């Protein structure tokens, strides 16, 4: 969800 | 191939990281380290997955290598300023959430996550 960092690319 | 076996990793520890299994998707990362060591994600994710685990220790050390292979990618510096927040490393932490801003000049995390290590 937006560009943040908890997410994986 | 080489190429194939890097975006393997990704797709299996990502699909294990989505379900809560931050410690499998690890052991899937580690294997693209080492048949790549090239892209950046590879130990960004293996960073992000240690920081679900509260293994600060570890994902310091992988968030620095995806900025070792890619050097712009602030979401690393972001991530390694996480870790070193709870690793006891608080001013280091500064120190990598400042340069997020340098990169992203608006970056919500990186003025939010660094107020943390400012405050009593």
């Amino acid at each position: 969800s937006g560009p943040t960092i908890e997410e994986v690319d | 191939g080489p190429h194939m076996q890097a975006i393997s990793e990704k797709d299996r520890g990502n699909g294990f990281f989505k379900e809560g299994k931050y410690e499998r998707a690890i052991e899937c990362y580690t294997r693209g380290i080492a048949a790549d060591g090239a892209n950046a994600l590879l130990p960004a994710n293996r960073a992000m997955a240690y920081l679900k685990i509260q293994k600060y220790e570890e994902a310091e050390k992988d968030c620095t290598q995806a900025i070792l292979l890619d050097g712009s990618y602030s979401k690393a510096f972001a991530r390694r300023g996480t870790a070193r927040t709870f690793l006891g490393k608080l001013n280091e932490a500064k120190q990598d959430f400042e340069t997020v801003l340098l990169l992203e000049p608006g970056n919500k995390q990186a003025v939010t996550e660094l107020s943390k290590i400012k405050k009593k």
